Parts: C-alpha cells; structure tokens; sequence
C-alpha cells in the first residue's frame, strides 16, 4: 500500500531516474508499474507474480 | 509551471529566435490557490 494505491507484486531496484515533479510511472497498457517510496526516496520497479 | 531554457554560451549572433525543438523541464511549482493573469519580472 504504497501512499495510496493497492496492490500485489514483488518490489525490485530499477535504474529509471524520476524527475522531481513526478511519482509514478506507467506502461503502455497504462496501469502502474514504478513507485517512489514516501519515506526514502529511491526508485522501485513492480512486476506481477 | 515555468519552464525555462536559460542557456548559457552561446555561440551564435542573438538575430532571431533559436531553430529546433528545445524539450524544457519544469523548474517550479508551489501552490498558489488562485491562477494567475498578470506579472512583471524585474529587470536589473
């Protein structure tokens, strides 16, 4: 439950640099797929099951 | 938003306006409330 969204995946490290304005990332089927932890600012990535 | 290219050395005559696409990334954003119609930037 990341600052609001709902989920179910596995949590990895992605090289993807935000720019300071934006916190989530989406993909061509435009459902979320990268996250910006509230607490410490590093980048995940999501991936299903 | 105030997207900005304050592009320093620049080696070419001032003439006209700049040719090619230039992407800008905005450099402010802080919650006014209200939208804005007027402004004057002041010139040193």
């Amino acid at each position: 439950n990341f600052n609001g969204l709902k989920g179910t995946g596995v949590l990895t490290e992605s090289n993807k640099k935000f720019l300071p304005f934006q916190q989530f990332g989406r993909d061509i089927a435009d459902t979320t797929d990268a996250v910006r932890d509230p607490q410490t600012l590093e980048i995940l990535d999501i991936t299903p099951c | 938003k105030i997207y900005s290219k304050h592009t320093p050395i620049l080696v070419r005559e001032p003439e006209d306006l700049p040719q090619g696409f230039s992407a800008l990334e905005p450099l402010v954003d802080l919650p006014i409330g209200i939208n804005i119609t007027r402004f004057q930037t002041l010139l040193a």
